[PDB]
RNA sequence: GGGAGUAGCAGCAUAGCCGGGUGAGAAUCCCGGCCGCCGUAGGGGCCAGGGUUCCACGGCAAUGUUCGUCAGCCGUGGGUUA
RNA sequence: AGCCGAGGGAACUCGGCAAAUUGGCCCCGUAACUUCGGGAGAAGGGGUGCCUGCGGGUGUGUAACCCGCAGGUCGCAGUGAC
RNA sequence: CCCGAAAACAGGCGGCCACCGAGGGCCCGGGAAGAAGACCCGGUUGAUGGGGCGGGGAUGUAAGCGGGAAGGGAAACCGACCCGUUCAGUCUGCCGCUCCCAACAGCCCGAGUGCUACCGGG
């Protein structure tokens, strides 16, 4: 795993889940992809992605999400379970 | 009336998936020469050559294209030998014996190996088997082999395979495979360039496809088109008989069936990934790699044309049940240009 | 086998590829692939593009 | 009763996402931001016709082609000045 | 419900059904026949972008609208989409 | 050549367990397979997906900076566009190397009994 404090800068790839669903839901499928990627390779209990990573997925439309975002992770522990915050690296 | 052929061909129905993904070799030719009828391997890619014409013909002593396919063939392990004899209806097994060494990866495949079985027990048993053999009881001799994808970093589960030996004494059958139980086998110690091979593989996969690609039959006028039924066939049959026939076309699987291809000439046997020239040894792997595959480095055989299957797909392949009677000579043709570049 | 040599690009292109194309009074072209062809009878000038070797021909002459 | 936990809940305007809140309970209710649709009409004004559907507070058995803490639904009180 | 399609170009079909082609503006030029009004946008052919400069009409106007010329330059394509 | 042990004489052989438990399935990372099911490969005794570093490819020479440009202007300057830096920049549903991140943790199914007629030796 990787110990809380810790800032760490993870790629995630939106290419592969382009072409799974209609260009006109893209965006929105992205969102959910982020969240699930950094949930298992953090390997954190809840994600809580910033407003700031939203509108770059958002900036081109609903049709063009970007193919590799660059992302900052951080990890928490409070009460057990492991919770992870994203930022724009 | 008009007259027209009907729409495929019934010879290979029920066009089902096949049983397993390993073939199997129903029919085994004569051949003379005791040796082990077959070989398997890896299919790896296709590429090009320019070679001066060896066949029947005219073009015989030109330059001509010719396209090739080259098949991966890491050494075998002949792990047992299996005897048969004659049953009431056919043949039926007696016995078999299999060595005592065998590599850790095999029980991914036979999940429940012996466990003591020495050396000594081994003698013992091949004594037994040459005894039943000396006797008369015995109609057949065959080698049980299996594949070692390890040393070429595909998988480490193994296919499992049972071969026959050429030529008529079970004595001198039993002899050769007593001689190879406990040893690799290389190709080139089985097969000679310039012989025609039969090929066996199980095609690629292409689901459930509907009567005009899997039938071949036409597409309907332009306003059954947009009145919906374009790609349709028209009617399943007459009022009587009151059943529909099984010789009407409909949709179902396409692809994954088991096919057999007649007459396929082994041009070359390659080393170490490499084939040699007049002087030179070049590398067959293209600039970048073979797609959907990566770079050959133990051995290889070229044939030329197409065979079955994908491409990291497992190939059987035996000498010639149906051959012609104009055959090309049974030597390495000359080979003037192989093509080395980008397949991407 | 020998290699051709491009009438539009001017790189060699190897044995088994690419076209040969017959004008009616006698002209011969060799072309390596699609690309090269189109661009030709389209009409673009291949002494502006920089991965031609009429560009670096043009640029001696500049 | 079987048909059946099936068809339909597509096509003429394909629209949601992130963060926070309420609440027993939130794809479907509220705030902010991003992204979108209409834009000589899907915006503004107002006849006939309808008749309280208007407003505030409180609710969720039924109605709403899903859910619902929401409502032209349910209850309690109000509201039309020449 | 929509987009593209090598080589052929109606061989399809009751039937070119459906689809494709043409398309705005300026200049040139325009058949038979005719109730002399038309036919007629007949047909058919050329041109059209950006930048730099010159000129004209009305006007008091380096206000505003409209009309011409020459040169340089990029692209497969300048009524470049609609 | 294709299908083919439900071929009711419902088969033959080698091996494992049994008379807790061999073995199987779900779960996990994937695709050469795929309407649901099924098939195939891998799971730290590891290169399965991703990242990083390289290779092979597609298009066609980025932004910035500098120097020119038909002409205009008292002049500082304007100017579509051209040349250099620069086979560049952007991309990769292909290959290779490398344990940097994740293939963790588990949850289900599972054959045990004899009667008499025996069979070949006890
Ligand atoms: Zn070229």
């Amino acid at each position: 795993p990787i110990k809380p404090g810790e800032e760490v800068i993870f790629v995630v790839p939106i290419n592969k889940i382009k072409k799974r669903v209609p260009r006109w839901k893209r965006a929105p499928r992205a969102a959910r992809f982020v969240r699930e990627w950094i949930a298992r390779h953090a390997k954190a209990d809840e994600v809580i992605i910033g407003t700031d990573v939203n509108e770059k997925i958002w900036e081109r439309g609903a049709e063009k999400p970007p193919g590799k975002l660059r992302v900052k992770v951080v990890v928490e522990e409070s009460e057990g379970k492991r919770i992870a915050r994203v930022s724009l690296a | 009336k008009i007259h027209r052929p009907r729409r495929g061909s019934l010879a290979y129905s029920p066009r089902k998936r096949a049983k397993s993904i390993v073939p199997r070799i129903r029919s085994w030719p004569k051949d003379s020469e005791v040796r082990m009828l077959g070989f398997a391997g890896y299919k790896a890619g296709m590429t090009h050559i320019l070679m001066i014409d060896d066949s029947p013909g005219l073009t015989k002593g030109k330059e001509i294209f010719v396209p090739v396919t080259i098949v991966e063939v890491p050494p075998l392990f002949v792990y047992g030998i299996r005897a048969y004899k004659q049953g009431y209806l056919g043949l039926e097994t007696a016995t078999e014996v299999w060595f005592h060494d065998l590599h850790k990866n095999v029980a991914r495949r036979i999940k429940t190996l012996p466990k003591n079985y020495n050396e000594e027990a081994f003698q013992a048993k091949l004594g037994q088997l040459e005894d039943l053999v000396n006797d008369g009881e015995i109609a057949d001799v065959r080698l049980l082999v299996h594949t070692q994808p390890w040393l070429i970093g595909l998988k480490k589960k193994p296919e499992v395979m049972e071969y026959a030996i050429g030529g008529d004494d079970v004595k001198a059958k039993f002899d050769y495979a007593k001689e190879k139980i406990g040893k690799e086998l290389r190709a080139g110690e089985v097969l000679h360039e310039g012989e025609l091979l039969d090929v066996i593989a199980v095609t690629k996969g292409k689901g459930t496809q509907g009567p005009v690609k899997r039938w071949g039959v036409k597409v309907q006028f332009h306003k059954a088109q947009r009145a919906g039924k374009g790609r349709h066939i028209g009617n399943l049959g007459p009022w009587h008989p009151a059943r529909v026939m099984w010789t009407v076309p409909q949709a179902g699987q396409m692809g994954f069936h088991h096919r057999t291809e007649f007459n396929k000439r082994l041009i070359a046997i390659g080393e170490n990934g490499k084939l040699v020239l007049d002087g030179n040894e070049i590398e067959i792997t293209p600039k970048g790699g073979f797609p959907h595959y990566g770079i050959v480095r133990s051995d290889f055989l070229m044939i030329e044309g197409t065979i079955p299957g994908s491409f990291k797909r497992i190939i059987r392949v035996r000498p010639a049940i149906r051959p012609p009677k104009k055959k090309p000579p049974v030597e390495r043709p000359q080979i003037t240009y192989v093509s080395r570049e980008s397949k991407q | 086998a020998r290699w051709n040599v491009c009438s539009y690009c001017g790189r060699e292109f190897e044995p088994g590829t690419g076209k040969m194309f017959v004008r009616n009074d006698g002209r011969v072209l060799f072309f390596c692939s699609s690309k090269c062809e189109k661009y030709y009878f389209m009409g673009r000038n291949p002494r502006k593009l920089k991965w031609t070797k009429a560009f670096q021909e043009a640029r001696l002459q500049r």
